[PDB]
RNA sequence: CCGGCGCGCG
């Protein structure tokens, strides 16, 4: 399931959710892609 | 045979704004070859562009 | 192949070495120099082979890479066979090394087997000596057919296209046309069989700093061209960065980038790289569209040697190869100075070793063309080994040399080039431009006129030579893909002339340039003409717009007017229409309103001819079984009416003319008696009203089968059924 | 069976020694020469020719100035190609010719000085 | 005067 495969993730491999800062083109990319093509 | 048409290099006209075409859509895909790999557009994008 | 273009059969050099190096003793888990010569096996028709020690005969393959059996030179060509199915990297390439070493493999569970491996085998085939070029381009096919081959019907659709890991090592334009299309392909210029059976071509890698890299050429297998960032552009680009981040167009991964040059591994760098042979020679191929450059290649492969033979005063460079490869020039095999020089021999002596070189004479191929050879050296000249010594047929100074340079106007005359017609001066005929000689073998006084009229010239055996001067009907063609059958011969007077009062030799069609795309025409006739006038020849490699936009242009315009201006004739090059000029009705002396293209490019005459295709027939001999006409211009047989033509005429309605070449002029025996009859006395000719002997035969083989086919006749007046004859 | 493409030998330093040490009959001719340098192969060429035609009445040899350095700025070698012509007399002078001479030349030098 | 194989032309 999707709670126990993170708890693996972040202990076996590594795993950590650090911040991703993003420009404004890279923000709107993934902001706006998440709706549609056109 | 009168006329006499032929064919030479100069004949073969391009018409006129073929480098301004061919510069508008070279500065195209220049701009967006350099924010594909930004990661601001994805591979089908920058494919289908 | 590193730095220079590798010797053209060096593949099969390598392959027969490596056979005697490794393959007898594979084989076997000695051999002795042939006592016949060379020269001698085929003379008299024996098979130049060796001996091995008395277990059989093993036969030895030419420094031109061709087998000599019953006196028949033989070429053993490459197979392309299974190891992403199309994919390059799993594919193998099996030489003559592997095919000889296989039939050793039969033959030790020799002689026999040997001589019918050349004679039945698919992939042995007869050398073609139609000219130079047809010697060294037979021995670098790739086949898929043969045994462990697909065949056309099995053939995939996917396979006979162009795959991205062909680049480098097979041509994707030279193929075979039918059936047979993208079946049988080609080895490109630089490429080179590796150890595993795959197909390598030379890169050349740039690599950073902290590396030796004593050699920076180095060969791809297919397998391997997939993982590098192959770039084909150049590096003059230059913005206010610097050069590392300038992009060119790049290959990776079956596709096509765009990538910064940093991020380059390997370039290519080589001219001739990505062709073979035959589309390597063709001028301002760039500017040709690729559907013609499969053709081009061809035409080249059936040019005809001329009686006398001259240079291309516009050329690729390659020509001086394709001379050196293929043997018919004489090449010295020791330094020393020349002593003596004639039509027969020519004597070389150096370091206390004198040598006597014999030398061909009117000699014949297996396409019935001449083979002759001149002298190119002087006594008192010193020569170095591998230096040239005599010019063959086909070879001026080392060089291919399969046309004529010719004055060429391109306008539409009066419908003498319609289509694809071609209009000649007589300049042409009694100047014996394009006179060649042809001999004949049939199995008589030595010299006699015999009366396929010719001079009886060799008797052994009858060599009949026959001097064909260029004639109406004849094809001719250009190095583009632009051929034509000669349909008018002008004299001179009534030829178009330029304004120094020169006649034309050939007037070609304008309108065969646009819907064929062959823009190359027109730059080597331009160029042709200047390098004549400038006494320059031009060997240009291909693509040189890699070097600016418009190489060609400004080359052949600023020859054009350096060619002008040295000789004071302002109409070579005009301002107002460079390349084009106003030439002169040679019937009215009025000028033609529209300037026009002229030049003197590089034409050549195909073997094609007529005296080879114009055939008739009366009546004669049928055959056997159907007692129909034979076929075959040979035979003196008949033309067939087939099922499409049959179709015609019943569309037409003309049910008289049908039944004429159903019955009593193709199989009615009773009915072609008495036509030759009446025709001779001119008494009206009846219906045939019996059955032809094809359907007689039909019905007897249905009564082979237990089945009986009765024909009858019911009478509309009595109603009495009547039994025809058959 | 096969003769061999190359006429000119190549000599270290201390064998090029040897051999003007030792008597000599015929003229012998030196090239210094790098295959680096452009020049090079042009008088390599040459000097192929000026051996064919001089069968036995020269000798010549080459010097890689990537093997003999020393040796060669030793000779007052100032560049390439450079080529020494030294008589079989060890009474009369060695003339060193510097750049690409036409064949002609050297064949004047060892005809008439040699 | 019979068939297979190979190469071509339109």
């Amino acid at each position: 399931t999707e709670d126990e495969a993170r708890r693996r993730n972040w202990i076996e491999r590594g795993w950590a959710p650090w911040e991703e800062i993003l420009t404004p083109e890279a923000d709107f990319a993934r902001k706006s892609l998440n709706e549609g093509e056109e | 045979t009168a006329t006499s048409i032929s064919l030479g290099i100069d004949d073969l006209l391009t018409i006129p704004s073929k480098g301004w075409l061919v510069q508008d859509a070279e500065q195209q895909s220049l701009i967006l070859e350099k924010h594909h790999h930004y990661g601001n557009v994805h591979a089908v994008e920058k494919l289908r562009q | 192949g590193t730095s220079t273009i590798p010797g053209f059969n060096q593949i099969q050099f390598e392959g027969f070495y490596r056979f005697i190096d490794q393959g007898l003793i594979e084989e076997l888990s000695q051999l002795v120099e042939p006592l016949i010569k060379e020269r001698d096996a085929v003379y008299e028709s024996l098979t130049y082979s060796s001996e091995l020690y008395f277990i059989g005969n093993i036969p030895l393959m030419n420094s031109l890479g061709t087998f000599i059996v019953n006196g028949i030179y033989r070429v053993v060509i490459n197979q392309i066979l299974q190891s992403d199915m199309n994919h390059l990297k799993n594919k193998r390439i099996r030489s003559v090394a592997d095919l000889l070493q296989d039939q050793l493999g039969l033959a030790l569970a020799l002689t026999t087997t040997y001589e019918s491996f050349f004679g039945l085998h698919p992939l042995s085939q007869v050398l073609d000596r139609t000219n130079p070029l047809t010697q060294i381009v037979h021995g670098r096919k790739l086949s898929y057919l043969g045994p462990g081959g697909l065949t056309g019907r099995t053939a995939n659709f996917r396979i006979r296209d162009i795959h991205p890991s062909h680049y480098g090592r097979i041509c994707p334009i030279d193929t075979s046309e039918g059936i047979n299309v993208g079946l049988i392909g080609s080895l490109s210029i630089h490429a080179r069989i590796g150890d595993w059976g795959s197909l390598e071509s030379p890169f050349y890698e740039l690599v950073e700093k902290s590396k030796k890299a004593q050699i920076r050429m180095l060969f791809l297998s297919p397998s391997q061209d997939e993982y590098y960032m192959i770039a084909a552009g150049n590096s003059l680009a230059l913005n206010r960065g610097i050069q590392e981040e300038q992009v060119v167009p790049a290959r990776y991964r079956q596709e096509f980038l765009t990538i910064a040059w940093e991020e380059v591994h390997l370039r290519s760098i080589f001219p001739f790289q990505y062709f073979s042979i035959g589309a390597s020679l063709i001028p301002f191929i760039e500017h040709n569209d690729a559907n013609r450059a499969l053709m081009s290649s061809n035409m080249q492969r059936q040019a005809v040697p001329l009686s006398r033979s001259e240079k291309c005063i516009v050329g690729t460079g390659l020509e001086r190869q394709v001379a050196l490869d293929s043997g018919v020039p004489a090449i010295a095999e020791h330094e020393g100075k020349i002593l003596y020089t004639d039509t027969e021999k020519i004597i070389l002596s150096g370091n206390e070793n004198t040598l006597s070189i014999p030398l061909i004479m009117y000699q014949r191929s297996n396409k019935n063309t001449c083979m002759h050879q001149k002298p190119q050296v002087r006594r008192g000249k010193c020569i170095k080994k591998g230096q040239i010594l005599a010019d063959g047929a086909a070879t001026v100074g080392g060089e291919l040399a399969l046309g004529k340079n010719v004055l060429v106007a391109y306008m539409p005359w009066e419908g003498y080039n319609f289509e694809d017609a071609v209009l000649i001066s007589e300049c042409l005929v009694y100047g014996d431009i394009y006179t060649s000689f042809h001999i004949r073998k049939y199995e008589v006084m030595l010299g006699s006129w015999v009366e396929g009229r010719g001079r009886v010239i060799d008797v052994r055996r009858v060599y009949i030579s026959q001097k064909r001067e260029i004639k109406v009907g004849d094809k001719v063609a250009g190095r583009h893909g632009n051929k034509g059958i000669i349909s008018k011969i002008l004299p001179r007077q009534d030829m178009p002339y330029l304004q120094d009062g020169r006649p034309v030799d050939m007037v070609f069609n304008p309108l065969g340039v646009p819907s064929r795309m062959n823009v190359g025409q027109i730059f080597e006739c331009s160029l042709g003409l200047a390098g004549s006038l400038l006494d320059r020849h031009y060997r240009i490699a291909p693509f040189d717009e890699r070097y600016e936009q418009e190489a060609s242009r400004k080359l052949v315009f600023s020859e054009l007017y350096e060619a002008s201006k040295q000789t004071a004739n302002p109409w070579v090059f005009e301002p107002e229409y460079p390349g084009k000029s106003r030439i002169f009705d040679g019937r009215t002396g009025d000028p033609f309103e529209q300037p026009v293209i002229i030049g003197k490019p590089y034409i050549l005459k195909l073997i094609h001819q007529v005296d080879d295709k114009i055939h008739g027939r009366s009546s004669g001999h049928y055959a056997l079984v159907t007692q129909q006409p034979l076929r075959g211009r040979s035979k003196q047989g008949g033309q067939r009416v087939g099922e499409m033509e049959v179709w015609a005429l019943e569309g037409f309605g003309v049910a008289h003319i049908l039944q004429e070449m159903l019955t009593y002029k193709s199989d009615h025996i009773r009915a072609r008696q008495e036509v030759l009859g009446t025709t001779i006395i001119g008494g009206t000719i009846p219906k045939p009203e019996d059955a032809p002997e094809s359907f007689r035969l039909l019905v007897r083989e249905l009564r082979s089968l237990a089945l009986e086919l009765n024909h009858f006749l019911v009478s509309e007046k009595n109603f009495q059924i009547n039994r025809k004859e058959v | 069976f096969v003769r061999e493409d190359y006429l000119v030998r190549k000599l270290s330093a201390q064998e090029l020694q040897d051999l003007v040490k030792g008597e000599r009959k015929v003229p012998l001719i030196v090239d210094f020469y790098a295959t680096w340098c452009g020049p090079c192969i042009l008088m390599a060429q040459e000097l192929e020719m000026l051996a064919v035609e001089y069968e036995s009445n020269a000798m010549i040899v080459k010097v890689d100035t990537d093997d003999e350095y020393e040796f060669a700025r030793d000779m007052q070698v100032r560049g390439l190609p450079t080529l020494f012509f030294i008589s079989p007399d060890p009474s009369k002078d060695a003339i060193r010719t510097e750049g690409l001479i036409p064949l002609q030349m050297m064949r004047d030098i060892i005809d008439n000085d040699m």
